[PDB]
RNA sequence: AGCAUAUUAGUCAGCGGAGGAGAAGUGAACAGGGAAGAGCCCAGCGCCAAUCCCGCCCCGGCGGGGCGGGGACAUGUGGCGUACGGAAGGGGCCCAAGUCCUUCUGACGAGGCGCCCGUGGCGGUGGAGGCGGUAGGGCCCCGGAGUCGGGUUGCUUGGGAAUGCAGCCCAAAGCGGGUGGUAAACUCCAUCUAAGGCUAAUACCGGCACGAGACCGAUAGUCAACAAGUACCGUAAGGGAAAGUUGAAACUUUGAAGAGAGAGUUCAAGAGGCGUGAAACCGUUCGACCCGUCUUGAAACACGGACCAAGGAGUCUAACACGUGCGCGAGUCGGGGCUCGCACGAAAGCCCGUGGCGCAAUGAGCGCACGUGUUAGGACCCGAAAGAUGGUGAACUAUGCCUGGGC
RNA sequence: CGAAAGACUAACGAACCAUCUAGUAGCUGGUUCCCUCCGGGGCCGCUGCGGUGAGCCUUGAAGCCUAGGGCGCGGGCCCGGGUGGAGCCGCCGCAGGUGCAGAUCUUGGUGGUAGUAGCAAAUAUUCAAACGAGCUUUGAAGGCCGAGUGGAGAAGGGUUCCAUGUAACAGCAGUUGAACAUGGGUCAGUCGGUCCUGAGAGAUGGGCGAGCGCCGUUCGAAGGGACGGGCGAUGGCCUC
RNA sequence: GUGCCAGGUGGGGAGUUUGACUGGGGCGGUAC
RNA sequence: UCGGCUCGUGCGUCGAUGAAGAACGCAGCAGCUGCGAGAAUUAAUGUGAAUUGCAGGACACAUUGAUUUCGCACUUGCGGCCCCGGGCCGGGGCUACG
């Protein structure tokens, strides 16, 4: 335990570390929200309204 | 291997090998027999292991 | 009546938790209620038994003699106390398993966990009385 | 002439083959009451 | 002589234990077939120790967690 | 009732590929009513490399900012824009009330106070609301080619001069092309815009975790309530059991010994490593042919039946017919929705009449229930010789080869 | 595969295994309570559910046994007695995997046969002693195997090997055992494997193939290795 | 030569059929 | 009756960071089960005085505090490259295809 803190505390900030200091998750997990300016340009002309009908 | 074993005790017992032979029981274990040197007493050696 | 969902009441999942049970659910399960005096002077109705002095009151050793509690044999759901046992084929003495439901405690093997699992009880209580 | 695995295999059989120690018999929620027991000429190995 | 003299000349084994299956399944893929429903299930995912599924499914009922401890006293 | 087309059936078996959903975007469609509801993006044509990927410094889904080098890219990245036109919740710990009087018992019963709590009336403990629990609370620009279409072939479909798919040959057009359920020529009309792409009511006999039942109760229910896919069988593919229950609580003497006689425990061993404990089987104390069955005819020299226990064969779904019972009656009948929360409640209650059947025929009462009959399904139960798909074997034997041994 | 007999292909005129498959059968077998009527009724019976019986029960439920007393045309039922030890039943409805003598029925158990068939292939045993509660061991005889009933291995077995100790099994017995129990035992540069390729098996390239894949084994840019020389090997600081 | 279609050949192989009545069945016959 | 069967609900999470599955091994004194040479389990957290078939935990009273094997090949066969230590031996890291 404590060279592997020491190992994290090492890697932290390395682009690349060693596969076992990296997440395991799952692998299906280890495999979202940028939109194209033609999407936000919609979003902004056209934002979903707050109303009420009967009113 | 006959090497790691005859480091293995010259290390732990502090003393000499002259050879060492090995087998594998019928039960799965590994017996070896290690010859010492003749400067060394077996007797001598196995009451200071705890044996005899 | 029961309305909660998620519990059981069904009488085979009951009896195999029961009959399953870790330990530490043991200790909850081997409860005993503590006797008037203790009752009125910690607010507390039962507590799980320790390894106390307590009293027999169903069966054949019932009866107003106050025995520490020996053993907590939880595998078996029985505790020994220390006078009621019985003799064996060759003249030696064994204990015979009482189970918590049928002991009144009377004196409590009193430390600071101890303490503190009454006065929570106390607590929860009275804000459940108010 | 044996390999290695067959006299590996050969000896966990071996170990197999002894009686239930006794105190067993005197667990709290014992029904074992004797032990898969394999004679060599009775019964013949999986090879 | 088909009979009892003939099965007296057995001496050279077909079969022996498989690397693999441990059975006496080279093929990358695992030899299976739906008309033996049998043998699929004498052979399948819970038959043996299950020594990773059980720990993913534990770690799946709290998010896959990881990198963190419990509350230090 | 044969059988070849057909049916079985685009089904079983076989192969490939996933996701939490996927895909889509004999005998069907459309319209109608609901559940849900959501729309969009390229290429192309145009204008303005405006685009993307890969050392230093500063802030457990490796991103953001600054600075400098390399590459991709003009055989085309990016912005505008594509038919409707465009541009200019988990985990943990807790919380009511009888072990009151008499009494039964080996030890929650019975008789009282009905006493006490109740937003609380399953399990354990030697028949319990009064130990865990439970209830409710706490911490101007504008179109996708070997593509459409055509022929032919095979499969496929309800698709019929050919619904869809695919091979081969031919092989496009642009006021064009497709469709308009009968082939074709001419001609009006309607409708959409193929050959590029993305996209959130439904399914779930595997898995994780739960709840429930007019279900089975150890020859039943999963093969498996138990050291069960275990023991065991087979070279292998594979095949595959039987098997739950003591109780409430676990010294003397004969004999070589197993085994007995006393003694002892327990309510009980007339419970002794086993609840109760049946039958078959054994130890001891005058008329009258054998049933079941097929048969014209059975006591038959026709077949099955040594004996006993347990199991064992007309079921369920759908359709139709008739009869009967009930409600309403020219009508009658509610998949979806609304009723606070799911003990009972997957109940019950209420409403959208779309629709079904009936009220009209001819030509090219309803709904509910019960019974009986005829069916399709395993179809009252058991029973072939066969057929098909995919796999395992040349340890016997058959033949060829290699390398040995022998006469 | 067959010097051919439809022979052999793990005890064949189309192997074995699983599935389709509970395949189909105008054919054989079986098809479970009583009474009544013609030629429906069951205060019959079984299991469970809704109601009801201020039902029954450790002062003893179910179940089982009984040369006890009865009722019913009977399907059956009631009561007495026993033993058993924890639940059960009546009535009104509802529901069904609801009644057995047969099926060369399924599973389990048990008879007569019957203390019967039988324990008859390979020449053969005897005397004495020892241990022991009671065919073994020792000695002595007489015999047998005589290309072995001898001494060693391969395949196969897998602890059966050794010692000690001692109900079931060794179709009589056992003081004995390949049985049971406890504990031991297998030592390699030199004996094998390991190395070679033999018949052959089988990757890569390539081809084929809906696909798992399989065809092919020489039909592709298939060399990763050589003492020798200089930059830089300088490195021990240049011997190799 | 290969791919696709067309004609022939094709018990090498596949599937199937090979009536009924009837002094048993077959042969005969038709009382089908 | 701590087992089945049936219905329903919620979720709907495998794998080269090496899975499913197999083998072997691990307890003071076979199986099942649980584990991996840290092997009948270590750490942490919660809980709180047991585990138990048998004697055997000083359980700091701040009761910290009981409860492996399945680069080339499949015979442990044979390598190669780079480091480390001991003088060839041992250790570590690499070396599949697309």
């Amino acid at each position: 335990q404590t060279q592997k803190e020491n190992l994290r505390k090492f890697y932290k900030g390395k682009k690349y570390k060693p596969l076992d200091l990296r997440p395991k998750k799952t692998r299906a997990m280890r495999r979202e929200n940028l939109k194209t300016k033609k999407q936000q340009r919609k979003e902004r002309l056209y934002p979903l309204r707050k109303f009420a009908v009967k009113a | 291997n006959k090497h790691q074993i005859k480091q293995a005790v010259k290390k732990l017992y502090d003393i000499d090998v002259a050879k060492v032979n090995t087998l594998i029981r019928p039960d799965g274990e590994k017996k070896a027999y290690v010859r010492l040197a003749p400067d060394y007493d077996a007797l001598d050696v196995a009451n200071k292991i705890g044996i005899i | 009546m029961k309305f909660n969902p998620f519990v059981t009441s069904d009488r085979s999942k009951n009896r195999k938790r029961h009959f399953n049970a870790p330990s530490h659910i043991r200790r909850k399960i081997m409860s005993s209620p503590l006797s008037k005096e203790l009752r009125q002077k910690y607010n507390v109705r039962s507590m799980p038994i320790r390894k106390d002095e307590v009293q027999v009151v169903r069966g054949h050793y019932k009866g107003q003699q106050i025995g520490k509690v020996v053993q907590v044999y939880r595998k078996k759901y029985v505790i020994y106390i220390e006078r009621v046992q019985r003799e064996k084929a060759n003249g030696t003495t064994v204990h015979v398993g009482i189970h918590p439901s049928k002991v009144v405690i009377t004196r409590l093997k009193l430390d600071k966990d101890r303490k503190k699992i009454l006065e929570r009880k106390a607590k929860s209580r009275q804000v459940g009385k108010e | 002439h044996k390999t290695f695995r067959i006299k590996r295999f050969l000896a966990k059989k071996q170990k197999q083959n002894r009686p239930i120690p006794q105190w067993i018999r005197m667990k709290t929620g014992n029904k074992i009451r004797y032990n898969k027991r394999r004679h060599w000429r009775r019964t013949k190995l999986g090879l | 002589t088909k009979g009892t003299s003939s099965f007296g000349k057995r001496r050279n084994k077909t079969h022996t234990l498989c690397r693999r299956c441990g059975s006496k399944c080279p093929a990358k893929r695992k030899r299976k077939y739906n008309w033996s429903a049998k043998a699929k299930r004498r052979n399948t995912t819970g038959t043996g120790r299950m020594r990773h599924l059980k720990i993913v499914y534990r770690r799946f009922r709290h998010g896959f967690r990881e990198g963190t401890t419990p509350k230090p006293k």
